[PDB]
């Protein structure tokens, strides 16, 4: 069955670094443009990261521009997502989402910065 | 020609109609014959938390009618950055969200 598995979540201190990993089964990594969303208490869920096909062409939100890293393991159809210079306000639940048809929502992981 | 745009962009999709997106993405010729069929897709193209799968050109250097520009090379508006993100140059693609 097609499913998305996310790992690497945990507790990190202020100014630390983290490496989340989202792996997909049943379809290749280059088939669709991966998306990364975050949800925090407040208004509603918000989008943080997205990389499209035909080259990298990385796009980041203004609040998170220049501080996150995204890499692709094409041989193992996985996406690695690196947090650097985290702040306590960055605490949230993270989702990795892809499209092969109807919208697919991952379980996500909770990240808190102290 | 099938595509997805925003609300006010419907007016810009017309022959002889000016506009930033119409002049940068898709323009109809002055002697255009034919037409546009636009329908709302709030239940299909809109997702909670923001849908960022639709892109449009923002910065570019003219464009002929019925011309396709798949290349998204960086645009220099003035010391050249030499294809590096920073000052005097910005990414030409923006997401509707």
């Amino acid at each position: 069955q097609v499913q998305l598995v996310e790992s690497g979540g945990g507790l990190v201190q202020a100014g630390g670094s983290l490496r989340l990993s989202c792996a997909a089964s049943g379809f290749p990594v280059e088939s669709e443009n991966m998306h990364w969303y975050r949800q925090a208490p407040g208004k509603e869920r918000e989008w943080v990261a997205a990389i499209y096909s035909t080259g990298g062409w990385t796009l980041y939100a203004d609040s998170v521009k220049g501080r996150f890293t995204i890499s692709r393991d094409n041989a193992k159809n996985t996406v690695y997502l690196q947090m650097n210079s985290l702040k306590p306000e960055d605490t949230a639940v993270y989702y990795c989402a892809v499209q092969v048809g109807y919208w697919y929502e991952g379980q996500g992981t909770q990240v808190t910065v102290s | 020609d099938s595509f997805v745009i925003r609300g006010d962009e419907v007016r810009q999709i017309a022959p002889g109609q000016t506009g930033k997106i119409a002049d940068y993405n898709y323009k109809l010729p002055d002697d255009f014959t034919g037409c546009v069929i636009a329908w709302n897709s709030n239940n299909l193209d809109s997702k909670v938390g923001g849908n960022y799968n639709y892109l449009y050109r923002l910065f570019r250097k003219n464009l002929k009618p019925f011309e396709r520009d798949i290349s998204t090379e960086i645009y220099q508006a003035g010391t050249p950055c030499n294809g590096v993100e920073g000052f005097n140059c910005y990414f030409p693609l923006q997401s509707y969200g």
